[PDB]
């Protein structure tokens, strides 16, 4: 129930979960170990690997620390363990629709007050982290283990287009507060973080699909101009 | 401890038992006999008169004299007990081991069954008797591995022999206490402690409720106690020498009883007059099983030293001259091997079996070269002697009739070997670093892709075994297992540092060096020990065409320009001091 050592269980499972294909094995006074001449079974550990990422996913609740290790550890277990993969998607996928705005019209693309955890007003969810992660395995999805993906084009493709016609004011932030002492200061300037983040990963994102279309690439110029003109109007007020 | 690996350079398939036979089991069910053989396997064989090869399966998994057996869960398990201190459980069915009990700390001599409770016990050399659940053991899968153990206490000193009743409620043991102790399994408490014998007890038997107890002993005599009046009501002395082996009967009236003097009689325990010779063997009893079929016993199977396992009828002794002359069901055998000689090249080895064959074997392949029949040994060493030395690199054990080859960290790499010298086509060798990757050839991290170390491979079949020195067995496989995926993460485990060096690392060992003397026959020099005279013949002509001018002596005697210093000190040398070599010009 201790806090603080639930992170380094989750750095335990993601260190030797992202660097062993095969985990698992092959008392008391009177209690002794016998040696069973048992056949390593694939299915056995499969299940195995399964419960620990099963587990993995209950600590996506925690803290933002946590939640920042698995988006950054989830990406290693994935290439690792290929019978994984699934299990991955449908974790990050779950958590994608925490936050992202399904309707097609309404703006802005995803609930960035949803990320934030007000009690002191702090960051709750890494969204640009989480929207990194899941590019990076989809990426890696589509090139290796081919030879809800076809979904995660869908969203990422609709998350590009509204986030481009959104008009910087749906996500609450020229310069309302910005400060660094007042609540609603901190809590725009965390939110201005999210967005620039998210920015940069589908700049990331619409560079690879298409190839070398220009329509993407007017999405891209346009994307950065988003991030850049928020960029300039955090670095002018600090 | 020190890890060693060991191998045997055997066949594939081991039909026959290569030595004697300790404990014998029958399933009336499927007519099948088990034999436990002092060479480590157990077989199975089936007692159908019909079928002239009775050989089913072998079950190989013992390192050592397999001692006990016992057949339970209706012909289902089978437990074993064997030398390499392990308790092991089988499926008797198909004939594999299922699980490993390493409770005990010396050799496995005894195991009790219960028929009813389906209890098993096992006792050993280290005076511990520890009591087990047949099923409890046959449930343990990879996850549940663990199990509650109940041991008796009590003995004094090692057990030889173990009995409890079909109910499960009366335990004996047999040691060289001289004693028998006897405990409640269900309770584990002593009950008595029956006294009488005055040497070691081998054989215990107990009737269906557990009142009346059978032992045999060195002694030579046989006993029959009452354990409700906790006294020895009659004592039978038909034997020359020591009782080794007991059966009776269903109606416990009549006794089988065989030990060292060949002989099996069947005595009425009413009247020890009415004594019947059943038979003489050829070696000393070490178990009988009685055939149960029908009432009485049509036949009884006999164990003996010998690789050969017999079947005496029993057919008149209820209706001196031995009953029976020649046994009605024979069950072949093959030959031990009772002598080696390792020869000059620390290569080849003649050895000599109890058929008194003679057969050439080469060490580093882990095969045989050639039979040469029976021809003497002792000569045939004389004509297979040359004048060369090479440092003893590995050592050979013949306590299971076969050639088990152990390979220890202080030796394994003292034998460096030039190419020409051996039989591959010059780079210089080292036997046991060649060996090494041989046997885990098949072994993926040993692998850089080329596989073993490219002269020569073992067979795939051989039993590659890694175990402590003067220990317990860490892991058994075979040379072809090596890829496996469970094989590889317990090789990973048990395989030893200066293993690793060789086979994985790729390092290579040290260079023994030899220093010695230059004199003028009428200046230290170190050099290698392969080095040959005629390196040292060309030193001292650049000193002062070579070989035709400079004749090298030592002890006074000529040496020849293609021998090495490693065979002048050993053979000519003869003396504890730096080898001292005179230069003289021819």
């Amino acid at each position: 129930n201790q806090l603080d050592a639930r992170k380094s269980a989750v750095a335990g499972f993601l260190l030797l979960l992202k660097n062993f294909k095969v985990l698992g094995s092959l008392l008391s006074v009177s209690q002794v170990h016998v040696d069973v001449h048992s056949h390593y079974n694939s299915v056995a550990n499969e299940t195995f690997c399964l419960e620990i990422m099963d587990s993995l996913r209950r600590c996506l609740s925690q803290q933002a620390d946590v939640r920042l290790m698995l988006y950054e550890g989830f990406y290693d277990v994935l290439r690792r363990n290929s019978q994984l993969a699934n299990s991955v998607m449908q974790t990050l996928l779950s958590q994608l629709k925490q936050f992202y705005e399904p309707k097609p019209d309404l703006l802005p693309p995803l609930k960035l007050e949803a990320c934030i955890l007000t009690q002191k007003i702090s960051l709750q969810e890494p969204l640009d982290y989480l929207l990194c992660c899941i590019q990076h395995c989809l990426a890696w999805y589509k090139n290796t283990v081919i030879p809800f993906y076809e979904d995660l084009d869908d969203i990422l493709e609709s998350i590009t287009n509204r986030m481009i016609k959104s008009e910087l004011e749906d996500f609450e932030l020229k310069s309302a507060d910005f400060s660094q002492s007042t609540s609603i200061g901190i809590k725009n300037n965390i939110c201005a973080f999210l967005v620039m983040g998210v920015c940069e990963v589908l700049i990331e994102y619409n560079f690879s699909i298409s190839s070398f279309s220009k329509n993407r690439f007017e999405d891209i110029l346009s994307l950065f101009m988003c991030y850049k003109k928020l960029s300039d109007i955090l670095n002018e007020k600090a | 401890r020190k890890v060693q690996v060991s191998y045997v350079i055997r066949d594939e398939v081991e039909k026959y038992n290569r030595n004697g036979v300790n404990a014998l089991q029958l399933d009336p069910a499927l007519n099948r006999l088990f034999t436990a053989g002092r060479d480590s396997i157990i077989r199975i064989w089936s007692v159908n008169q019909h079928k002239q090869d009775p050989y089913i399966a072998s079950m190989e998994h013992h390192t050592d004299w397999v001692n006990d057996i016992v057949l339970c869960c209706n012909g289902k398990t089978l437990i074993s007990a064997s030398s390499d201190t392990t308790v092991k459980v089988w499926n008797a069915h198909k004939g594999f081991c299922m699980s490993t009990l390493r409770t005990h700390k010396d050799y496995v001599k005894a195991l009790a069954y219960a028929k009813d409770k389906e209890l098993v016990a096992s006792a050993g050399l280290d005076r511990q008797i520890f009591l087990w659940d047949v099923n409890t053991l046959t449930a343990l899968t990879a996850s549940n591995n663990t199990v509650t153990t109940s041991s008796l206490s009590g003995n004094k000193d090692s057990i030889y022999s173990l009995a409890m009743n079909q109910l499960g409620t009366i335990i004996v043991s047999g040691s060289t206490e001289k004693v028998l102790r006897v405990w409640d399994p269900r309770t584990c408490a002593k009950l008595m402690k029956l006294k009488g014998h005055t040497d070691n007890v081998k054989a215990l038997l107990l009737n269906r409720d557990g009142t009346q107890c059978l032992s045999g002993s060195s002694d030579g005599t046989i006993r029959l106690w009452s354990l409700g009046q906790q006294r020895c009501i009659a004592t039978y002395r038909v034997h020359d020498e020591g009782v080794w082996a007991l059966q009776v009967n269903d109606a416990f009236t009549h006794v089988y009883s065989g030990g060292r003097d060949r002989k099996i009689y069947c005595t009425d325990l009413r009247n020890p007059d009415i004594r019947v010779l059943i038979c003489e063997e050829k070696a000393p009893v070490l178990k009988m099983e009685l055939d149960r079929s029908a009432d009485p016993p049509p036949a009884i199977w006999v164990a003996t030293t010998k690789s050969t396992v017999n079947k005496w009828t029993l057919k008149g002794i209820h209706n001196i001259t031995p009953l029976c002359t020649q046994p009605d069901q024979v069950i072949k055998g093959g030959a031990s091997i009772i002598q080696c000689h390792i020869l000059n090249d620390k290569r080849h080895i003649l050895t000599k079996d109890t058929n008194n064959n003679v057969a050439y074997w080469d060490v580093l392949k882990a095969c045989k070269v050639e039979d040469l029949g029976k021809v003497d040994f002792e000569d045939e060493i004389k004509k297979r002697f040359k004048m060369v030395y090479v440092p003893n690199w590995f050592s050979v054990d013949l306590k299971t009739g076969m050639l088990t080859i152990t390979l220890d960290e202080s030796d394994c790499f003292a034998a460096w070997v030039s190419a020409k010298d051996a039989g591959f086509s010059d780079p210089k060798l080292n036997l046991g670093g060649l060996l090494l990757q041989a046997l885990l050839e098949y072994w993926p991290r040993t692998h850089v892709v080329q596989k073993g170390n490219g002269y020569f491979q073992v067979p795939p079949h051989t039993p590659v075994i890694f175990g402590e020195a003067g220990g317990r067995t860490l892991f058994r496989l075979l040379c072809r297992d090596s890829g496996g995926e469970t094989e590889s993460m317990l090789l990973n485990e048990t395989v030893p540092q200066w293993v690793i060096d060789i086979t994985v690392d790729k390092n290579m060992p040290k260079f023994n060096k030899i220093p010695f003397y230059l004199q003028p026959h009428a200046d230290r020099l170190s050099a290698s020990d392969m080095l040959q005279v005629r390196k040292v013949m060309e030193h001292v002509y650049e000193k002062i065409l070579a070989e035709e001018k400079i004749e090298l002596l030592c002890q006074d005697q000529v040496l020849d320009p293609n021998m090495d210093l490693r065979t002048v000190k050993h053979f000519i040398w003869k003396s504890g001091g730096d080898l001292t070599l005179h230069y003289r010009q021819k």
